[PDB]
């Protein structure tokens, strides 16, 4: 009966497809020979050459639940023969809640994925990641839930790198936070405005900014208590890949890099509230910014030309309605203040314009700040405090 | 040369493991003709009769000869056959049946598809010696007819007319002059696969290839036929005469015939090379 | 001594992971054969099942059957 | 120094057991595996008559 309705298909209401599909599903299980099969074939016909949203999410759901169940033995013969197979056009395709849904799945198959095939998971979700001249006021908002793949992609990288970080093989946490920061900078190549891509920015940095390294130059996270938790695999460190353990080097310069642009060119306050809030904290780990090719003197320019110009007033937004430069003068000093113990490593014009943003500072409500500062700038900086 | 002993060895170790390789099974049968006390054992394998494993024989000969003993005694109660009907109509009921194609009586004509099935049978019969055996062979291999090669048989005349001029492009032309390669009898060849056209003892080297999924060995099969009577082909001049002599050739020369449409078939097709 | 001790915790962290893997996939292998044999278990299960549906239709045919010849019988 | 070296020889060699005994592992599992691919072939092989 149901291979007649396969057979027809095309001229079926939904609900039958919908029963199909759960009878084909009981029939795609490892007891039962050519399972694999059944579900290339089920995946090929009603995801690959249908175009009904609620049947392909069915399809799409079935294909989450054999992996939920059956990447206990065979994830890598599902992988090869249906996930990659079939998934790998989720970039082309038009419906947004399959896209959404497929990047979800991508993600929390890849998240686990610790063979060969994480690259090509990940070939999926950059795809996604790698996404207009007219818009009206309400069009706005209903077009707007045609990006959320995006937002679950990138929401997926966070928690697969929170995983891939303390896992072998290295190169999978390393491409995870090569995507994550190349798309963060790419938002900024492209000056995204939309509320999803700001949320997107939001997250992105929020999990990127909590990545601290000890003196052992090994990444850490924390835990859902808030416990950090070292990486023995993933380090802070520069290789250059021209002419054992394989050891990961995720450098922190591609981060303070896009950390760089935030300051430069981010326009949500929500971002830079919270790029300015962490910034102290990161700085406190100077293996971090020594191991890798940062620039601090790009930092301080940063943040000095930010006080300095009312122009950052000018390109922010979202800022709350009473937003000025005071505050801004309250939310930098405080990088500033973090930024002394670099001294050695700023050029002079730089520590001179920091100087001077602590001075200006006094005029402000973080006057106490700017003074304790700036006698740490006293004792550190004579030369440039005289 | 002592090749058919390297021949029967070869096949004696690919049905030594306990799970018997069909595609080794068809690709020897390609290459290598059967030897006939592994004939039907081996066609009974690749046309499915019996499974891949070994151990499982017992039991699916068993369900086999339930089946076919279940299906003769319902045709008995029905009396659609008799003890008088011969075997191969009886199989040719038995088939009707198990297909759903069952007439209301005996007494009504058999339709084409019921008189290629009674030839095959009939061949058959002379092959494989247990009726149970023979009914399965012959029912596996006459749905394969109409399944795995549905497309690939009417292709055939075709195949037939550009291997024929590509071996002796004269005779073909000598054929198309009396405008009989129409009229040429490809129902016998490639419909009922040459039963009652070829001896048996020759018409197996055949199904051989038949069975491991050659159909392409038939037109070899008819061309060799048109070679081996190129004295008389060439003496032929009128397309009736064309088809009544090629529906009773001269069986002497079958054994012959069929060997050198194998040789051919080799050599147009290739020699068969197991897989690394 | 940093990359020395660095190198250490790398293998030791290392060890109690393939530690664990191995012990995964010893329980893998252990639930993976007790999956082989239940779905042997289906497979008897299901030839048995098949079996029952072969005899039930035997005696629905056998009921038939014995209908055929009476009626036979009566002509 | 030292006592960091002989146990990054110790560790490194047992890395190189574990993982030879973990490649043992998967041995068994692709085995274990195409072994159920076979029970079902046959179950099904007999199953189908």
């Amino acid at each position: 009966y149901f291979e007649l309705v396969e057979r027809c298909a095309d001229q079926r209401p939904e609900s039958s497809l919908l029963n199909l599909i759960s009878y084909r599903a009981q029939s795609i299980h490892p007891a039962k020979d050519g399972w694999i099969q059944n579900l290339q074939a089920l995946m090929e016909r009603f995801f690959r050459s249908e175009s009904r949203g609620a049947v392909r999410i069915k399809v799409l759901d079935v294909l989450s639940f054999v992996l939920l169940i059956n990447r206990q033995f065979y994830e890598e013969e599902l992988i090869n023969s249906v996930v990659i197979s079939q998934l790998s056009h989720i970039p082309e395709d038009k419906d947004h809640q399959v896209r959404k849904l497929a990047t979800q799945l991508l993600v929390d198959l890849a998240e686990g994925c610790h063979t060969h095939h994480f690259n090509s998971l990940l070939d999926i979700i950059e795809k996604v990641m790698a996404r207009p001249p007219e818009l009206e006021e309400r069009d706005v908002a209903a077009y707007s839930a045609s990006l959320e793949d995006v937002k679950t992609a990138v929401l997926g990288l966070l928690v697969i790198l929170q995983t891939k970080l303390y896992t072998l093989p290295a190169s999978h946490a390393t491409r995870v936070y090569e995507m994550l920061v190349s798309h963060i900078q790419l938002h900024y190549k492209h000056s995204y405005t939309l509320p999803i891509a700001s949320s997107i920015r939001l997250q992105a940095f929020d999990f990127l900014l909590l990545l601290r390294a000890d003196s052992l130059h090994r990444l850490g996270l924390p835990n859902k208590d808030g416990v950090v938790r070292f990486s023995p695999y993933c380090v802070c460190d520069y290789m250059e890949p021209e002419r054992a353990v394989r050891l990961g080097s995720v450098p922190y310069s591609l981060l303070f890099r896009v950390l760089l642009q935030c300051l430069k060119q981010e326009s949500d306050w929500k971002v830079l509230k919270l790029v300015l809030g962490r910034l102290p904290e990161s700085l406190r780990y100077k293996v971090l910014i020594f191991t890798s090719p940062c620039s601090v003197d790009q930092l301080c320019s940063a943040l000095c030309s930010m006080l300095s110009g009312p122009k950052t007033l000018e390109r922010l937004r979202g800022a709350p309605e009473g937003f000025s430069r005071t505050d801004l003068h309250l939310a930098v000093v405080p990088v500033l203040t973090a930024l002394i113990s670099y001294h050695n490593y700023l050029d002079k014009t730089k520590q001179r314009e920091m100087v001077y943003c602590l001075e200006q500072g006094l005029i402000h409500r973080c006057a106490s700040q700017c003074v304790v500062a700036l006698s740490i700038c006293s004792v550190e900086m004579p030369d440039i405090i005289i | 040369g002592f090749r058919g002993v390297e021949e029967k060895k070869s096949l004696e170790i690919l049905l030594k493991d306990d799970r018997l390789d069909t595609e080794k099974l068809c690709t020897f049968s390609q290459r290598f003709p059967l030897p006939s006390m592994y004939r039907a054992l081996v066609w009974k394998v690749l046309l499915g009769i019996l499974p891949p494993h070994h151990e499982s024989h017992a039991k699916v000969m068993m369900y086999r000869k339930e089946q076919y003993l279940d299906v003769l005694h319902a045709l008995k109660v029905v009396r659609f056959v008799s003890d008088a009907t011969p075997q191969a109509e009886v199989y040719l009921r038995m088939y009707q049946l198990e297909s759903g194609k069952l007439p209301r009586s005996p007494s009504f004509p058999l339709e084409p598809d019921d008189e290629v099935f009674l030839a095959i049978a009939k061949a058959m019969e002379e092959m494989v010696e247990d009726s149970v055996d023979c009914y399965w062979i012959t029912r596996r291999f006459v749905n394969q007819l109409n399944t795995k090669y549905r497309d690939s048989l009417p292709q055939l005349p075709k195949a037939f007319e550009q291997y024929l001029n590509l071996e002796d492009g004269r005779l073909l032309t000598h054929l198309r002059m009396c405008s009989a390669a129409p009229k040429l009898p490809y129902d016998l060849w490639f419909k009922r696969c040459f039963a009652g056209c070829l001896p048996e003892s020759s018409l197996q080297r055949v199904w051989d290839k038949v069975v491991s999924g050659s159909c392409k060995i038939l037109v070899f099969v008819a061309v060799e036929i048109l070679l081996t009577f190129k004295i008389k082909v060439m003496a032929l001049n009128s397309a009736e005469k064309i088809t009544k002599f090629l529906e009773n050739i001269p069986q002497d020369s079958s054994d012959a015939i069929v060997s050198k449409a194998i040789d051919l078939w080799h050599k147009h097709c290739g020699t068969p090379v197991h897989s690394s | 001594v940093l990359q020395q001790t660095q190198r250490l915790d790398t293998s030791q962290k290392r060890i109690l992971e393939l530690e664990s893997h191995l012990a995964k996939k010893d329980h893998l292998l252990l639930e993976q054969k007790k999956y082989l044999e239940d779905v042997k278990l289906q497979a008897r299960g299901q030839l048995q099942a098949a079996e029952s549906r072969y005899e039930a239709q035997k005696r629905i045919t056998q009921v038939f059957e014995l209908e055929i010849l009476d009626l036979y019988g009566r002509l």
